[PDB]
């Protein structure tokens, strides 16, 4: 539930930023942390930490 | 026919997911990071529960 | 040593699954924007709203054209409007014309 | 995080006069695109050269806003660094600080004569604290009970 | 999900199945899927083919204007250097300090022409890479990618990330690569055949 909640938060924040209209540094950093969250959900501990 | 799960198996085949198959499986779209209410202990709306 | 108890938040009944004398059912049909029917079995004694949430992702409307009301939707906080709440028309137009004159003298020479 | 530090290493820093000038360019570009839409729908005749140079005004204001946010990104990182170990990791605080930067740069006036970071610090801290309240726990708790829990 | 995201099993578990399918290094796929390097999706060939001639004429004209700026800067610095010569030689004193301003002017002319050569190399590099434009090409230095956007941003399509991988796989017919791999393993030998 913690991992699912984390992915929900990142996805909602990215949807809010993409309807808002933001610079690419913010948007792509949000995309990167979303991708890392999905990887941490599917197999926690494979890549990175 | 893995819908009503009859008691007559022949083969078990694993494949690969598609987005259309996933949204055909699902019974909604979770969009809030909420689980229970802190006081009434009842599940929330459009959350994980 | 450590033996606990506990239960999920919910109670369990014990009935018989008869399949004949059910409540009378009306079947309602909704539709999303992208042509997606979602058949909704209501009661026969049931009001049918014009809109209903579906698994498709959005609130799919009725398949009827009886209730087509699109009215109450607007963005309440636009940057232009909250600019207007703090800045006046003549001041903003003066700034606009000053920057237009600057860019005319820059691009033109 | 290290990649984000290298990404925010590219940016520069400005002063209050340049912030006022950037806000003037932003509001001029916003008036330019409002007039562009205004003459787009039910307009009579959009001038070609005036439409081109006010399109360049609008693009200049947008890029000015982008570089303003890029300049304040390091400031919002240094502001957000004092919230480690409270529920979330650093990245959520960083992005909430970006949201607070967007809200403050909407809600800022160029005739204040105020420093932009000193203006925006309340907004950033407010956004970070309210998001910490929202995403603190597994079960959401209302903010007033959060306040009395803090007390 | 608002934006696509790839699986973790098809990227990280060695051997990287996606990397084997699209013929990339796995560490060089990591930069794509973790948003640290730009990758070109597709690039036109006929429009790029006629714009080779037309934009090489444009490129030569731009380089000529650049060289005009370079020789103008070199001539202005040389005139300041001759002014240093005239305003050191006119007073009869120890010429060691009087040679210092001359050496500073020479060093200034050197850095002017060196910086001009560097931006000329930048022009040569952007045209050379535009001539070298192929799909599945990593582009590091997104500032240089922005240079590619502002000058030669047409005639190709690029993206960055999981949706770029999605675009790549969508525009990827496997049958031609299957026949090519069949021909390689039938005819050749060695490390390339093993791969």
């Amino acid at each position: 539930n913690d991992l699912y909640r984390r992915v929900i938060n990142r996805n909602n924040r990215l949807k809010r930023l993409i309807d808002l209209g933001a610079p690419e540094i913010i948007v792509n950093n949000e995309k990167r942390m979303l991708q890392e969250s999905v990887d941490a959900l599917f197999d926690n501990g494979r890549r990175g930490r | 026919g893995a819908m009503l799960d009859v008691n007559f198996f022949d083969e078990l085949r694993i494949g690969l997911a598609t987005a259309e198959d996933i949204r055909q499986w699902s019974y909604g779209e979770v969009k809030k990071p909420e689980t229970i209410n802190y006081r009434t202990l009842k599940p929330e709306k459009d959350g994980l529960f | 040593d450590r033996v606990l108890r506990g239960s999920r938040l919910g109670a369990v009944s014990y009935e018989t699954d008869r399949n004949h004398d059910l409540a009378p059912r009306q079947i309602a049909r909704y539709r999303t924007d992208n042509g997606e029917e979602f058949e909704v079995p209501f009661a026969d004694d049931a009001e049918i709203p014009g809109t209903w949430l579906c698994r498709n992702g959005m609130e799919g409307t009725l398949i009827e054209g009886d209730l087509p009301e699109p009215k109450k939707v607007k963005p309440p906080r636009t940057h232009w409007d909250m600019l207007l709440e703090r800045r006046s028309i003549e001041e903003l137009e003066e700034l606009l014309k000053e920057r237009l004159e600057l860019i005319r003298s820059r691009r033109r020479g | 995080v290290r990649a984000y530090l290298k990404q925010i290493g590219k940016v520069a820093l400005l002063n209050a006069e340049e912030e006022v000038e950037l806000a003037k360019r932003i509001e001029a570009g916003l008036y330019a695109t409002q007039l562009m839409t205004e003459l787009s729908e039910r307009g009579e005749k959009l001038p070609a050269a005036q439409r081109r140079d006010m399109m360049w005004i609008c693009r200049d204001g947008d890029r000015a806003k982008n570089h303003l946010l890029e300049a304040n990104l390091r400031l919002v990182v240094s502001l957000a660094k004092r919230y480690t170990g409270r529920g979330m990791a650093f990245l959520d605080l960083i992005q909430e600080g970006n949201l607070g930067l967007i809200r403050a740069v909407e809600k800022f006036d160029y005739t204040k004569g105020y420093k932009f970071s000193t203006y925006a610090t309340w907004w950033i801290r407010q956004a970070i604290t309210r998001a910490m309240a929202d995403q603190a726990r597994t079960i959401r708790i209302p903010v007033h009970m959060v306040e009395v829990i803090n007390k | 999900l608002a934006a696509p995201v790839t699986h973790i099993w098809y990227f990280k578990g060695v051997p990287s199945r996606l990397g084997y399918l699209l013929d990339l290094a796995p560490k060089d796929l990591e930069k794509i899927i973790y948003f640290a390097a730009y990758v070109i999706t597709s690039v036109d060939e006929e429009m790029r083919h006629n714009e080779l001639s037309t934009l090489e004429a444009e490129m030569a004209v731009e380089r000529k204007a650049v060289e005009d700026q370079r020789d103008g800067e070199l001539e202005a610095r040389a005139q300041k250097l001759e002014a240093d010569l005239a305003e050191l030689e006119a007073e009869g004193a120890k010429a060691d300090a009087r040679r210092k301003v001359r050496d500073g002017g020479e060093r200034e002319m050197r850095q002017i022409r060196d910086r001009a050569q560097r931006e000329l190399d930048r022009l040569e590099d952007i045209w050379s890479t535009f001539t070298k434009l192929a799909p599945k090409q990593l582009i590091v230095d997104e500032n240089l990618y922005r240079e590619l956007v502002d000058r030669y941003g047409e005639y190709f399509t690029g993206a960055m990330g999981a949706e770029s991988i999605q675009k790549l796989i969508e525009n990827f017919d496997i049958d031609a690569e299957a026949e090519s791999l069949r021909d390689v393993i039938r005819n050749g030998k060695g490390q390339k055949k093993l791969r």
